[PDB]
């Protein structure tokens, strides 16, 4: 009996494929930003997959690009959660 | 067995790569702004109890030489291993300060069959970068 | 100013 | 706003790069596994936590039998690919 | 707002694509199982209560032609949307009987800009397919 | 037997 080498790894991407990936010059990126503060509050209380997908809204909804450079503005990201994972991923007891 | 198994004695680490400053030969800006990220990371897993190391800069070759080096360590007490990275990238490549590094480069040093003491245990990557150049003009809604 | 990575 | 490409969800049923495993008899391994799955859990799982127990379905209880050494005793992995906002209960 | 709403009239469609024989001209076997794993999600989702519609054997532009038409219904009723794809493929790529299908080609008739009914809504893509010549050769737990 | 596609 064999697991496959793939298995139990996670890639959370900050952006879906193909795309750019924002960050805030003062701030952070939108990511790493929502990533943490979502950690802080939920580690305790939720799955992992669970606390991620409340990154991918922060991010979604939260952040829009502001850029003097009017190609570059009003932009939108959301991130991309990739999955090997074969079980459950709690940060507490 | 539905959820993995974290009392361990050690979490784990906590590798973050903080690529702020690139070579000019590269033609790549500054990224200002990830000192921060850097930061925020180092003190979000400290109180999750992971052994955090923070990396400034690295090159192509640092990148892959540090994470074959980590690969190689005694994970047996670990519950989990966690690497973030934080640079600029394009669709499957992170960036060193000089120049490209496949993430599958990176990641495959983490095998099931290429670092045992890691085998049934998550691997968690956490990737700040482009994966190209498409912009989301977003809906309305 | 937001920029891209 | 909300991003274009945001509320899709990717259920792939092998890893980047990799062979996918269909059984002649039986169908695929993938959606053999996420059927089963369903049927289970549908009714009391978020579907990030039936998807991951697809993963563990597949990763641990298949392997491949052939005839052709080349590809005999080969293993595999789904891939949940999630750009959701929410979770997602079917009930 | 934690969950998606899925109390909407109907739970929304599930189209299962089900490729099985393949012209002569590409060379891939038929794909033997398949009929087994299409009723398999045709009568499960069906358990879910989705409006479930299965086709067989559909060239690249047939593909084409049932998304972007099933993109341009009515879904204001719908809880989320399904597509189920069972065929050969490679990485980013979908084959229907007689050649390859980019798979963003597919789900950019379902961005949320792209279908209005559908934005804000779960839109669900489960793929049956390979996506190269890896093979996983394990290790021993 | 188990075959790819």
């Amino acid at each position: 009996h064999k697991i496959p080498v793939e298995a139990d790894f996670l890639y959370a991407y900050s952006t879906a494929p193909g795309y750019y990936s924002w960050r805030n010059s003062k701030d952070g990126s939108w990511f790493i930003q929502s990533l943490c503060a979502m950690l802080k509050q939920y580690a305790d209380k939720l799955e992992f997959m669970h606390i991620l997908t409340r990154v991918n809204r922060k991010v979604a909804t939260e952040f829009e690009s502001f850029s003097f450079d009017a190609t570059f503005h009003a932009k939108k990201q959301i991130p991309c959660i990739v999955s090997m994972l074969t079980k459950e991923l709690y940060f507490y007891h | 067995d539905n959820s993995y198994k974290m009392d361990y004695p050690e979490m784990g680490l906590c590798i973050i790569i903080n690529n702020k400053n690139f070579h000019k030969s590269t033609g790549m800006t500054s990224r200002s702004g990830t000192d921060v990220d850097a930061a925020n990371l180092r003190e979000t897993f400290r109180n999750l109890k992971y052994e955090v190391r923070n990396k400034n800069d690295l090159t192509r070759e640092e990148i892959v030489e540090l994470m074959r080096d980590v690969s190689k360590e005694d994970h047996s007490k670990r519950s989990s291993f966690v690497c973030v990275l934080l640079s600029h990238g394009e669709e499957g490549i992170i960036f060193g300060t000089n120049g490209p590094v496949d993430l599958k480069k990176i990641t495959n040093f983490f095998r099931g069959d290429r670092c045992r003491s890691l085998t049934g245990k998550p691997k968690l990557f956490i990737i700040q970068a482009c994966r190209g150049t498409e912009l989301d003009c977003g809906i309305e809604t | 100013v937001d920029v891209v990575d």
